């Protein structure tokens, strides 16, 4: 729901950070159900956040990945912290 | 190899002789996890290196497990 | 479905020849990914119609006496795509000297064509 923006119910607008100056410059309506700047003057590249979201997804219905996580609670910290 | 199985039949594990420790066996290499994707498939080699291998026998287990047992499913 | 019913097919099989060779070859009948699937049916299809053939070919004619046989393969390149001839009639016919395609190629390949 992030990735496609259908997040009326679970965020507000009151927020400091300006969702409408945001939409604006995607040409976007908002909520559904030229360098674009997002928050701290970083450059954002929606489609490249919105894969980036939908990898995250997909890597977390991996079973290898509860795998990794268990070698991974294993290594000790003098060499992971 | 002794210290390989009676790991496991102590812990679960070849790598680990107990269930609340997880330092390194150092008598040999680390036995690695069957994940059952391809490209995965990683074995224990009983030689006397002890290797990790990956995909016994591919071909030949492809040709009985999915080309002779779709000919006997028809 | 087209591409791999025609090519090993039209009396090239019957309902199991495609069965043993959509096994042999890991050709996948509903992908959607073009580029995979021809590669392996393209390397399904030069075996059943070009390679094979021929292998087939240089051994009856050497196991009947039917001549003297010699038999030649060109292995994979990927440097000339823009002619359309392959590798073996382009280093026969000497084409790395034609001054048409000159700074075109090596001097390991005008030495290769040579021989
Ligand atoms: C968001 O930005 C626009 C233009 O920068 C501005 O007009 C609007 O007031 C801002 N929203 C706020 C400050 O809540």
């Amino acid at each position: 729901n992030v990735g496609q923006f259908n997040l009326s119910g679970a965020l507000g607008t009151r927020g400091t950070f300006n969702f409408s100056h945001f939409f604006q410059q995607l040409g976007l309506p908002g909520f559904q159900d030229k360098p674009v700047v997002g928050s701290f003057g970083f450059e954002v590249n929606l489609q490249e956040n919105q894969n980036a979201l939908q990898f995250l997804s997909s890597f977390l219905e991996l079973p290898e990945f509860l795998l990794f996580l268990q070698h991974a609670i294993s290594v000790p910290e003098d060499i992971a912290r | 190899i002794m210290q390989y199985f009676s790991n496991f039949i102590r812990s679960g594990n070849p790598n680990y002789p107990h269930e609340f420790s997880r330092r390194a066996p150092e008598f040999a290499a680390p036995w690695p996890d069957f994940v059952p994707r391809d490209g995965a498939e990683s074995y224990k080699e009983l030689s006397v290196l002890l290797p990790n291998r990956q995909g016994l026998k591919k071909a030949d287990c492809s040709f009985w497990s999915k080309y002779i047992q779709s000919l006997k499913a028809s | 479905y087209q591409a791999l019913q025609n090519s090993l097919g039209g009396e090239a099989a019957d309902a199991g020849v495609q069965a043993a060779a959509t096994w042999y070859y890991s050709l996948e009948h509903d992908s959607d990914d073009x580029a995979s699937f021809s590669r392996a049916l393209e390397q399904a299809t030069r075996d059943y119609f070009i390679i094979c053939p021929v292998i087939d070919m240089a051994s009856h004619w050497a196991r009947t006496v039917r001549g003297n046989v010699f038999m030649y393969h060109a292995p994979e390149s990927y440097s000339h795509s823009s002619l359309e001839l392959l590798t073996d009639v382009l280093y026969a016919f000497g084409l790395p000297f034609y001054p048409a395609y000159e700074g075109q190629f090596t001097l390991e390949e005008k030495s290769l064509s040579l021989k």
